[PDB]
DNA sequence: AACTCACTCTCAACCACAGCTCGAT
DNA sequence: TTATCGAGCTGTGGTTGAGAGTGAG
């Protein structure tokens, strides 16, 4: 489906992220893709929130990561951060 | 918790609610882009 | 570096209160989503290597997602 | 069954800038 | 407490080659 991630570029994702010897079925893959995408849905609703609820109109980055850390992925806010520099 | 299912209810309600057709929100930018000088397709001076 | 911006930012606009999205906001969100593809995979992964499989199938994606308070949202998404 | 990799052809990234956005004040 | 306002920032869209999609082996 077009309004999901790529299955290529989620494919070679988890890949990369298994021990070399591991395989992948199709079903998989594309459970994966969709759930990565909704990841995206879930996450910008609460970002566009906070948004609506402060009265301004682009989604920042802090918005996503206020939005991660109040639903339950607090571990990413960590990495994220030391990644934009 | 109690305020999760909240959340997560509003994720599933605004699910019927996308919509993925392109739809225009500044439709002043649209005149400067569609009648703005091209290189290749790129914007140029 | 990874996945496309432009379709991380499709995903977004698709909800109708998201007016103005910031420069950094789909840089944010395609690292996030290699760091939620990570650990959903890995959990999976976890449920194949149990039941002494290399294929990680369907279930062992559903497996992790029940398993795992984070991921509750997408309960209603693996039945069909 | 999934993986390989050469092939096809889709589509993400690129650009400038008018004037809207938003936090220091 | 709420409001201001200019330094910065972002939506917009034709074009095309980088890379997604494909399938026989």
């Amino acid at each position: 489906q077009d309004r999901f991630l790529p299955i290529a570029n989620v494919s070679r994702i988890m890949k990369r992220s298994l021990p070399a010897n591991a395989k992948i079925s199709k079903e998989a893959k594309e459970t994966v893709q969709e759930c990565v995408s909704e990841f995206i849905s879930f996450v910008t609703g609460e970002a566009s929130d906070k948004c609506q609820r402060e009265k301004r109109k682009t989604i920042n980055g802090d918005d996503l990561l206020w939005a991660m850390t109040t639903l339950g992925f607090e571990a990413y806010v960590g990495p994220l951060k030391s990644y934009l520099n | 918790s109690m305020d999760r299912e909240a959340r997560v209810l509003r994720y599933r309600e605004k699910k019927k609610a996308r919509k993925f057709e392109k739809t225009i929100r500044y439709e002043t930018r649209k005149a400067y882009a569609e009648a703005r000088p091209r290189i290749k397709g790129r914007f140029a001076k | 570096h990874q996945l496309p911006l432009a379709r991380i930012k499709k995903i977004m606009k698709a909800d109708e209160d998201v007016r103005m999205i910031s420069a950094e906001a789909p840089v944010l969100f395609a690292k996030a989503c290699e760091l939620f593809i990570l650990e959903l995979t890995i959990r999976s992964w976890l449920h194949a290597e149990e039941n002494k499989r290399r294929t990680l199938q369907r279930n062992d994606v559903a497996a992790a997602i029940a398993r795992t308070d984070v991921f509750d949202f997408l309960v209603d998404i693996v039945p069909r």
